[PDB]
């Protein structure tokens, strides 16, 4: 309904109705529209009989309350421990879709994901933003996977370092490049010596940064995306690679809370606060290839795999 | 909506039908629903023109002339329809008018209702042919139930009250209900004067329905004779002739003339004088032959010239000329005279008799009409309609046509069902009972047929301001409780629901034809599942 | 009508037939380019740009497809090329045939869900049956297995008859770029073999370079064009007159500093180049530029400098020679140095004249073996088609070396699967049974197409094939008949395992899986809403 | 320089031509399929 | 409209496509069929730039004509390929490819499969290569007379045939001087280091190859010498001007003396550059970039002649000729980088233009061929013919094997293939023998362009080639008679004829594999 650019007002209202059903339940967006259309098609002959729309509305409210009563009476309670009931609910939801021959694979995943991102004893709802979905072309739908760790489409900047075991990971919200004050800054040269000095002191600044990074035991480095300043200069990449550190830049400022929730990292915005307690320990971090259909960074295994 | 959409599995042109790109096509359930939508639109247009409290429609033609009417057949004929199912509904109303002359709006409303119910049945998934067959079953049940609950009226010329009641029921819904009983009386007397009781036939050519603006609707009357839009040939002839012996002639009062190519040659002064005397003597001989027959009036079909006109005036023979063939025929039939092709063949026995022949004026107009009446046993008749405008005159003409057709239908079959939706409610009850006893899947179609039959009482109630469902349910419950298929909708609010007491009366052939025609056309419409057109 | 969407709407058998028509169109485009008797196609890009090809993925990429159900099959060919590198035509043909037969069933009113379930079952069981009965171990077969697989892939290409020699080249190249990494698993990273094209000498004159071939030349004509004991320095930075960065400005207030500052702007780069050359580097490859001032230093040192080298070529030369790509001459001590350990080595680096051009050859690199291939044909059309065919062959050999299983060709697998699945359908339901039978029958479109292109009696040949495979599956003493397929040079079945017509199992497996996924996706469509653009 | 036939001559030849003929016949059949039998329907053409 | 492919996508397929490709190819062949041999006629082509090209060269013609049929495109491309690879045979290749496609049309009409035809063609190509290599003869490349005959047998078919001795000696000298070896890599680069400068006017008989180079340049200052008999030459890639720095070197002046001091500093910079140059004591300085007037002043004070803005290619040729090394920082200038080896620098007026000669060099590894003649068009044709001559000399010096001309090689190879075909028993014997007889088109065309009787002469020749030691017998394109090539002297380079046959057979293979043309689709 959202994709067919409906034009009649009532049809637009049915579109909004299906969206509201998608919000409140996420399932039933076709049943709700069909029920609405049918109730209105019956209102047709009611109006013809000569009943007032207000009487129709009130009687419909009565029928709605009685029907909620009836459905609740039909209903049976469920324990979230009833994994078979959860599997059957998911399979029923999937029977209608093109992925129904794969229900045997995608129902247990759809139950595991939700049961991994909620405390089953206290939870009263679920935030499906805790469940990240990554669409990658290639393979078949039988290749869908449930990754308990973290997955990133951002590419690795180091050449030769694609796999890291016993990975210590750090989030860097500061820029690894020549210093730049937030104010207008220049470096005025008036002697030839100051030129060599400028290049050398820049090298030394960058090297001190990467050394403070290495000293913590960090071997995987996630750098936030930075416009207005180079977040990862070639000097910094050279030094990180020489120090055997995997580097993934261009991380987005909206994936930060997710990455932290996932791999226990704490985002660092000043090198002074970049220490070992601000890292995340992961049993593996690898850039995996998908049969020539692209690459993915998989951070699997976690000492603090928090509800993601 | 397209004839062919492939263009080939190989890229080569695929042209199968001419102008397939400009042509359209609708197939299947969407075609059925389009049909139902068109029919429902037509029927919902018409249902407000149903019953005494029904309102009229103002039709404007191509040239801008206005027609105000309540007649469903006239409405759908004047209606500029493009949809083929609406054209079928126009044909349906026209068919009801041809066969019956009444019901032209009921048929359309009922057919629309049947299709509206078939819509829900198709939604539930029933085959449209199964729907049509259930409709046929229910229609047979309803027709037999009409034959069962029908009543009979006397079609005699002594007591004409039942026929007057039937005609009044017919004219209740028309603008001429201001002169309700006068119009009913003149329709009854018209058909009974011109009706073959033994043959059970009524030739409407023997009923001349004439209208003239001016006067009042109350001035409309039945002339037992003929009216003509002509006057006496000479302005000094008398305008009134009593006990008129009439010579009806189709020979122009002119010198004879062969039909074959002829050349009369004059070759001498004697030939010229002989020709002159021949012409004079022809005129004198024509007038003398008409006089010796004993006629006091002549009526020619082909006009005549100055000598003949003045000789008629001189010989005291008032005369009408340029009278049309149909009115000449009616005058012969009415006055008891025989149409004569030439003067030599005219005799005192071939003459007609009218106790009064008069020329009538119409105020400040210069227009004259000729009335021929006081005949002995006129088997022809004229209805002269007056009124304040040509719109109400034309509406009065068609309304009186409805009344005449109803009296005709009584003469053909005197059986009578009671109206006000009572017959429809009773047929709906009978169809519901038989659907209850039916175990096949057509139960649903028959229930739909009953719910459709119940649309006429609902429409009457709505047009009368009553609540449709409330009124219909109360009268249905009363019908089943106290067995009285004459219980219907009190459109005029006389208190009683008894249509047999209110004298609301329909013809059994009328209701049966409504049901049969509606069902047959609904069947042909449900049988269509593919439309093609440019 | 009722639906107010601003667009066109196809529904039901109309849109299903359209989808099948589109898929058929795409498959009929490429059917003629299947097998050793398939032929190539010209493609003209609206400007006279010509492309000769037999590669179905290339054809469907170059085409401008308008229908989405046909875009699906184009993307299918692309995906087959990405994940396998061969089968791009067979997968499209099979997907289209599955679509055809499945739409035939849906017309017979077998539910598309049931067709889809049956197709999924048949795909799973066909994959299992292949993996269990139709694979041959390349270990049991040796190196002639790799040569035969390469020759099988090269049949249907413009390097077909020369396959006897091109297959040796491909196999040597893949074994040369073989490398084992951590986890000790052998990896064959094709796309690391460089492929250069140079019209000129015949195909047989194409060259396999033990080393690397660079589509570059020296930067200065005064530099040497051959070096034997090549010490190679791979740099990812530019060697130009140094410019202060954006946030650095020179503001002089004592004119005496201008000279030294300007001279420093060049002495910085001079010092970097001297540091590089002091280690022994006689060959210097750079992804960036090299000013003339710098090229003069290389000239005076007798070194070979190359600029604007490509990052991927540099990565490969570094990996092959033992060098380290440097983005900067900067160490962990806050200084600028270049160690001789960062150098790579090669037994020769020369600038060779191919046709009317020149390229660089790095020969016999140590720390790894590398491979390049210079294809030599009659014009750029031939050279591009040879490049594509050679890529197909390299991918095929890579798959054979990674997974050590092959299957016979010439429709052997498809005939065996047709037999086995038409026997297997008998067990699974009644409508899924028909779906599985139709999957089986669809699989026969490959030998059918092979025979049609060979201009042979497809009916008789495929019947003989199926007879052989039925004998193999019903008589346990003749199971060696599984290996029978088409011999398209004689129109007679043949033991293709002994003839050497081999395909990597992954080719057929992925073809089946992807074709099934595409067919299911297209069959799931029962409606189409095409919105009018804005 | 000079063409054998008049400009505008459309020639469809071979297996594609035959398959297209069969497909056109399928269209013509589809146009009347639903009229067959006691459950057959009528067509409205204009 | 519900299409699957976009409108404008037109797809042809089948024998119509095959015959169309073969007809387009053989049309390209008929275009230049008469431009082969010694008795050919010129064609005047009209460029889109209002220019004119009067030539006999197949590749020149096909490169100047434009087509839209992709088969014709492929044929033009193979002509370009032959020209770039060997620089000769550009019309032999076209004619052979056309004839091969023509003979394949037969087998395609007779239900044979294109792959069968192609496999037969490849068999025949390998056997052609074998036969050419067997009938070839060696060359003593030190025999200048043998080399001059080789070059004459290649330019006799071109307009310069009237000045055959002159053009042959020019080409031989140019190639022998461009022959260069460094670090074990022999290099005959007659594209960068053998330069043809066409100066209209004069007479062709005064055209020459210089023991040096020539550029269209004058001294920067008329006080500089225009004639020097042992010039020490310096070459530079750098401007002798004072240019800005790469950085934002903005200055800020507050004192009075600073402006003048800065301008005098610029002058002192130019002085120091010029002194870095003078320290090597040159006679001539040649730059690819500018030379400031103050730099000219200092060089003239040093009695140095300067040439301001030369092209990089001209500078590279001057380097190879005079023995110099281009520099980019006069501070980095060395005696090894100074150019000794030029025997005379002259700057003389040819017409109303000043030309700089650096001739009289010893061991010059670069040269300038100075062409003089009636017009730019005549000289363009002479230059193309000289390119042919030099490319043939190069092909020989690389591979010294020769084969006989006049169609003798074609007839020998056709006979050998026909003899080998009698052992062939499959169905490919017919296309195989067909390409064998399709090689006969070269002598056929030669006889046609000479104006003799193809039937009679080709029959006598095919009969001569059935005898034993008659693989050298061919035809004169000048008299219409059969002769021994050992007696006529028309010997082609084996490399040239090999490349010709290979290109022809592969072009035929490509167009035979082609079917199912598609078009319209936009990148
Ligand atoms: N006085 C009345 N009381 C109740 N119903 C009436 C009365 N007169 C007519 N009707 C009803 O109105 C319906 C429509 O009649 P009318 O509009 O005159 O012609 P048509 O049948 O062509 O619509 C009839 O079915 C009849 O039952
Ligand atoms: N020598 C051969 N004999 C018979 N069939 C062959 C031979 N070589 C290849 N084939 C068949 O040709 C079919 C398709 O080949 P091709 O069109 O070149 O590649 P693809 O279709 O895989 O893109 C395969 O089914 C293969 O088994
Ligand atoms: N004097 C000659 N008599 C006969 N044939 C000759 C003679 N000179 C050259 N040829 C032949 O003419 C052909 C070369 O013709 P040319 O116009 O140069 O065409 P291309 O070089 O493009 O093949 C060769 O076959 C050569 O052997
Ligand atoms: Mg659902
Ligand atoms: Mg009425
Ligand atoms: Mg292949
Ligand atoms: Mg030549």
């Amino acid at each position: 309904l959202k994709q067919m650019q409906v034009l009649h007002p009532a049809a637009r209202m049915l579109v909004e109705l299906s969206k509201a059903q998608d919000i409140e339940a996420g399932d039933g967006t076709t049943s709700v529209v069909i029920i609405a259309g049918s109730l209105l098609d019956s209102c047709t002959k009611l109006l013809q009989k000569g009943i007032h729309p207000t009487i129709i509305s009130e009687s419909f409210q009565k029928a709605l309350e009685k029907g909620i009563e009836i459905l609740t009476d039909m209903s049976r309670p469920v324990e979230l421990s009833d994994r078979e009931t959860l599997l059957n609910s998911a399979t029923t939801s999937l029977n209608s879709k093109v992925v129904s021959q794969y229900s045997s694979l995608l129902s247990p995943m759809s139950v595991n994901a939700v049961m991994k991102v909620i405390d089953p004893a206290t939870a009263t709802s679920v935030d499906l933003r805790d469940i990240k979905i990554v669409k990658k072309l290639g393979g078949t739908i039988d290749d869908c996977e449930l990754v308990e760790g973290l997955v990133l489409t951002q590419k690795v900047s180091n050449s030769g370092i694609t796999r890291v075991e016993k990975a210590k990971i750090g989030l860097i919200q500061f820029c690894l490049s020549a210093p730049k004050t937030d104010m207008d800054n220049q470096i005025v040269v008036s002697d030839y010596a100051q030129m060599d000095r400028v290049l050398r002191e820049e090298r030394a600044y960058i090297l001190n940064l990467v050394k403070q990074i290495k000293k913590t035991g960090c071997n995987v480095l996630l750098i936030q995306k930075s416009i207005l300043r180079d977040a990862l200069s070639d000097l910094a990449l050279h030094f990180l690679n020489k120090m055997k550190i995997m580097v993934i830049k261009d991380i987005e400022r909206e994936d930060i809370e997710f990455i932290c929730k996932t791999i226990g990292t704490k985002p660092v915005a000043h090198i002074d606060q970049f220490t070992a307690d601000m890292l995340g320990s992961a049993e593996l971090a690898e850039e995996v290839n998908l049969n020539g259909s692209g690459k993915l960074l998989k951070i699997t295994g976690c000492a603090s795999p928090g509800k993601t | 909506s397209m004839g062919t959409l492939a263009f080939d599995e190989y890229g080569r042109p695929f042209l199968i039908i001419k102008d397939q790109d400009r042509k359209s096509r609708l197939m299947g359930l969407e075609a059925l629903k389009s049909h139902i939508m068109a029919a429902k639109a037509v029927a919902n247009t018409m249902r407000t023109s149903l019953g005494p409290n029904g309102l009229d429609k103002m039709m404007v033609d191509k040239d801008g002339d206005v027609t105000v009417t309540n007649d469903g057949a006239t409405i759908l004929s004047m209606m500029d329809v493009d949809h083929q199912i609406a054209k079928l509904m126009v044909e349906l109303s026209k068919s009801q008018d041809d066969e019956i002359g009444d019901g032209t709006t009921g048929v359309v409303v009922l057919a629309g209702a049947l299709l509206e119910e078939a819509e829900q049945l198709l939604d539930r998934g029933i085959h449209p042919i199964r729907i049509a067959d259930g409709y046929e079953q229910a229609a047979r049940v309803a027709i037999e139930h009409l034959d069962k609950i029908s009543d009979s009226v006397l079609v005699d010329i002594k007591d004409t009250e039942p026929l007057i009641q039937t005609a009044k029921t017919t004219l209740g819904s028309k603008v001429v209900n201001s002169c309700h009983r006068q119009m009913a009386e003149i329709a009854v007397n018209a058909v009974l004067t011109v009706a073959d009781m033994e043959r059970r036939d009524v030739d409407f050519e023997l009923i001349k329905v004439e209208g003239k603006v001016g006067g009042r609707l109350e001035d409309t009357k039945l002339i037992k004779g003929v009216i003509v839009d002509k006057d006496f040939s000479h302005p000094q002839m008398p305008k009134k002739v009593e006990d008129a012996k009439i010579a009806i002639l189709t020979c122009p009062f002119e010198p004879p003339k062969p039909k074959t190519k002829h050349k009369l040659d004059v070759t001498s002064v004697e030939d010229y004088k002989a020709l002159q005397k021949y012409e004079k003597e022809k005129f004198e001989e024509m007038i003398q032959q008409i006089k010796e027959t004993g006629a006091n009036l002549a009526i020619c079909q082909w006009g005549f010239d100055d000598e003949a006109n003045h000789l008629l005036l001189q010989n005291n023979l008032p005369a009408v000329r340029w009278v049309g063939g149909p009115e000449i025929e009616l005058i012969a039939i009415a006055t008891g005279g025989r149409i004569v092709p030439r003067f030599s063949e005219l005799t005192a026995e071939k003459l007609g008799f009218a106790g009064l022949v008069q020329e009538i004026s119409f105020g400040t107009t210069k227009d004259k009409m000729l009335v021929i009446e006081q005949c002995k046993n006129s088997r022809a008749v004229t209805i002269f309609i007056r009124g304040g405008n040509k719109m109400i005159i034309e509406e009065a003409k068609r309304s009186l046509h409805d009344a005449l057709c109803v009296i005709r239908n009584l003469i053909r079959d005197n059986r009578v069902v009671y109206g006000g939706g009572a017959a429809e409610i009773s047929c709906a009850l009978a169809v519901s009972q038989e659907a209850d006893k039916c175990p096949t899947l057509e139960q649903y179609a028959m229930r739909a047929f009953a719910d459709a039959l119940e649309v006429i009482p609902m429409a009457l109630s709505e047009n009368s301001g009553m609540n449709p469902i409330q009124t219909m349910t109360e009268v249905r419950a009363r019908q089943v409780k106290e067995m009285n298929p004459a219980l219907g909708i009190d459109c005029l609010h006389k208190g009683t629901n008894d249509m047999k007491q209110q004298h609301v009366i329909e013809t059994l052939i009328g209701k049966k034809q409504q049901i049969s025609l509606a069902t047959q056309m609904v069947r042909m419409i449900l049988k269509i599942d593919d439309i093609r057109k440019p | 009508g009722p639906l107010s969407v601003f667009g066109d709407r196809s529904t039901g058998e109309t849109i299903r037939s359209q989808n099948v028509m589109a898929a058929a169109s795409i498959a009929n485009i490429v059917k003629s380019s299947l097998g050793p008797v398939g032929l190539d196609k010209m493609l003209v890009d609206d400007i006279g740009d010509v492309t000769i090809t037999n590669d179905g993925a290339t054809i469907l990429k170059l085409l401008e497809v308008e229908h989405p159900a046909a875009k699906v099959l184009c993307e299918l060919a692309d995906l087959q090329d990405k994940e396998v590198g061969d089968g791009t035509t067979s997968v499209v043909i099979i997907a289209a045939e599955l679509l055809k037969n499945a739409d035939e069933l849906v017309k017979q009113k077998i539910h598309p869900t049931s067709v889809i379930s049956g197709y999924r079952l048949a795909c799973k069981e066909a994959v299992r049956y292949i993996n269990e009965n139709l694979i041959v171990n390349t270990d049991e077969l040796g190196r002639d297995c790799l040569i035969n697989a390469a020759k099988t892939s090269m049949s249907s290409k413009i390097i077909g008859i020369n396959g006897d020699f091109f297959a040796n080249m491909v196999v040597d190249a893949v074994l040369a770029i073989k490398y084992t990494d951590i986890r000790g698993q052998p990896r064959y990273p094709v796309n690391s073999v460089n492929i250069l094209k140079a019209h000129g000498r015949s195909q047989m004159e194409s060259m396999l370079i033990s080393g690397y071939a660079l589509n570059c030349v020296v930067g200065s004509q005064g530099m040497p064009k051959r070096i034997v004991n090549a010490k190679i320095a791979c740099l990812d930075f530019s060697l130009q007159k140094t410019k202060m960065k954006l946030g650095v400005q020179v503001v002089i207030t004592d004119p005496e500093k201008l000279d030294q500052i300007r001279q420093r702007e060049s002495d910085i780069t001079k010092e970097r180049i001297q540091k590089i050359l002091a280690t022994g580097a006689n060959v210097i490859l750079t992804t960036g530029g090299i000013d003339d001032m710098c090229l003069k230093y290389f000239v005076e040192a007798g070194a070979m400098a190359v600029r604007r080298v490509l990052k991927r070529d540099l990565k490969r030369i570094a990996k092959a020679s033992g060098a380290t790509i440097l983005s900067t001459l900067a160490n962990l001590e806050g200084e600028e140095t270049f160690e001789a350990a960062m150098l790579g080595q090669a037994e020769e680096v020369v600038q060779e004249r191919i046709c009317d051009d020149e390229l660089i050859l790095i020969k016999n690199t140590k720390a790894r073996t590398s491979a390049s291939i210079i294809l030599r044909g009659a014009n750029d059309f031939m050279c591009d088609e040879m490049e594509r065919s050679l890529h197909d062959a390299l991918c095929v050999v890579k798959r054979v070396l990674e997974s050590k299983s092959v299957v016979p060709g010439g429709g052997a697998v498809e005939a065996a699967l047709s037999i086995y699945l038409e026997n297997y359908a008998t067990s699974m339901g009644s409508r899924e049974q028909l779906a599985i039978a139709e999957f089986a029958r669809s699989l026969l479109v490959i030998p059918n197409t092979l025979a049609v292109n060979a201009a042979q009696d497809s009916t008789d040949l495929v019947a003989k094939l199926r007879a052989f495979h039925n004998e193999a599956q019903v008589n346990p003493e003749r199971k060696n008949l599984k290996w029978i397929g088409l011999d398209l040079s004689n129109g007679k079945p043949r033991d293709n395992k002994q003839a050497g017509v081999f395909e990597p199992t992954i080719v057929k497996v992925k073809s089946l899986k992807f074709a099934t996924e595409a067919a299911i996706t297209i069959l799931r469509i029962d409606d189409l809403i095409k919105l009018h653009p804005e | 320089p000079v063409i054998l036939l008049k400009e505008g001559t459309d020639s469809s030849q071979g297996i594609p031509q035959l398959v297209s003929n069969i497909s056109a016949c399928q269209v013509i059949a589809e146009a009347v399929r639903t009229t067959l039998g006691p459950r057959g329907m009528d067509k409205l053409i204009v | 409209p519900v299409l699957v492919l976009s409108q404008n996508t037109k797809r042809e397929s089948g024998r119509k496509v095959q015959s169309g490709n073969i007809n387009a190819a053989k049309t390209i062949a008929d275009i230049i069929r008469t431009c082969l041999g010694p008795k050919s006629m010129m064609k005047m082509l009209l460029d889109p730039m209002g220019g004119i090209v009067m030539t006999n060269d197949g590749n020149a013609i096909l490169r100047e004509i434009q087509v839209q049929h992709p088969a014709a495109k492929s044929m033009i491309e193979i002509s370009r390929t032959q020209d770039e690879e060997v620089g000769d045979g550009t019309t032999s290749v076209i004619i052979l490819a056309g004839e091969m496609l023509s003979v394949a049309e037969h087998f395609l009409e007779q239900q044979m499969h294109p792959t069968v035809v192609i496999s037969a063609y490849r068999k025949a190509l390998d056997d052609m290569i074998s036969t050419l290599k067997k009938i070839s003869i060696p060359v003593d490349i030190s025999d200048s007379d043998m080399m001059l005959n080789i070059i004459n047998s290649s330019i006799t078919t071109k307009a310069i045939s009237r000045w055959s001795s002159l053009a042959c000696n020019i080409a031989l000298d140019a190639v022998k001087m461009v022959q260069f070896e460094e670090n074990g890599r022999k290099e005959i680069d007659i594209k960068k280091y053998a330069r043809v400068e066409k100066i209209p006017g004069g007479i062709i008989e005064d055209s020459c190859v210089l023991r040096g180079v020539m550029i269209n340049k004058d001294v920067t200052h008329p006080r500089m010498r225009r004639y020097i008999k042992n010039p020490r030459i310096v070459l530079l890639d750098s401007s002798l001007e004072y240019k800005k720095g790469e950085s934002q070197t903005d200055i800020e002046i507050t004192r009075e003396e600073d402006f003048t001091r800065i301008l005098q500093m610029e002058e002192e910079y130019i002085q120091q550059l010029c002194e870095d140059i003078i320290q090597l004591k040159p006679d001539v300085v040649i730059t690819e970039k500018g030379i400031s007037d103050l730099a000219q002043h200092y060089l003239m004070r040093a009695n140095i002649t300067a040439i301001r803005r030369v092209r990089k290619t001209d500078n590279n040729r001057i380097a190879r000729a005079c023995g110099a090394r281009i520099v980019s920082r006069p501070e980095e200038l060395r005696e090894d980088d100074v150019g000794t080896g030029a025997g005379l620098l002259e700057i003389k007026k040819i017409g109303d233009e000043y030309f700089t000669f650096i001739t009289d060099c010893k061991d010059p590894k670069a040269c300038t061929i100075l062409l003089r003649g009636a017009s730019k068009e005549i000289l363009s044709e002479v230059e193309r013919n000289l390119q042919d001559a030099m490319q043939v000399c190069r092909n020989v010096l690389l591979d010294p094997q020769l084969v006989p001309g006049g169609g003798a090689s074609e007839m020998a190879v056709a006979h050998a293939l026909t003899e080998k075909s009698k052992a062939m028993t499959g169905v490919e014997q017919w296309p195989y023998r067909a390409v064998a007889q399709a090689l006969e088109v070269i002598p056929r065309t030669l006889i046609q362009n000479c104006g003799a009787s193809t039937i009679r002469l080709l029959t006598s020749l095919r009969a001569k080639h059935t005898q034993e030691n008659c693989e050298t017998w061919g035809v004169n394109g000048e008299t219409g008679t059969l002769v021994d090539m050992k007696e006529l002297g028309i010997w082609e380079p084996l490399a040239v004829k090999l490349q010709t046959y290979k290109t022809a057979v592969e072009t035929a293979v490509l167009l035979l594999r082609i079917d199912d043309i598609v078009s319209g689709h936009k990148k």
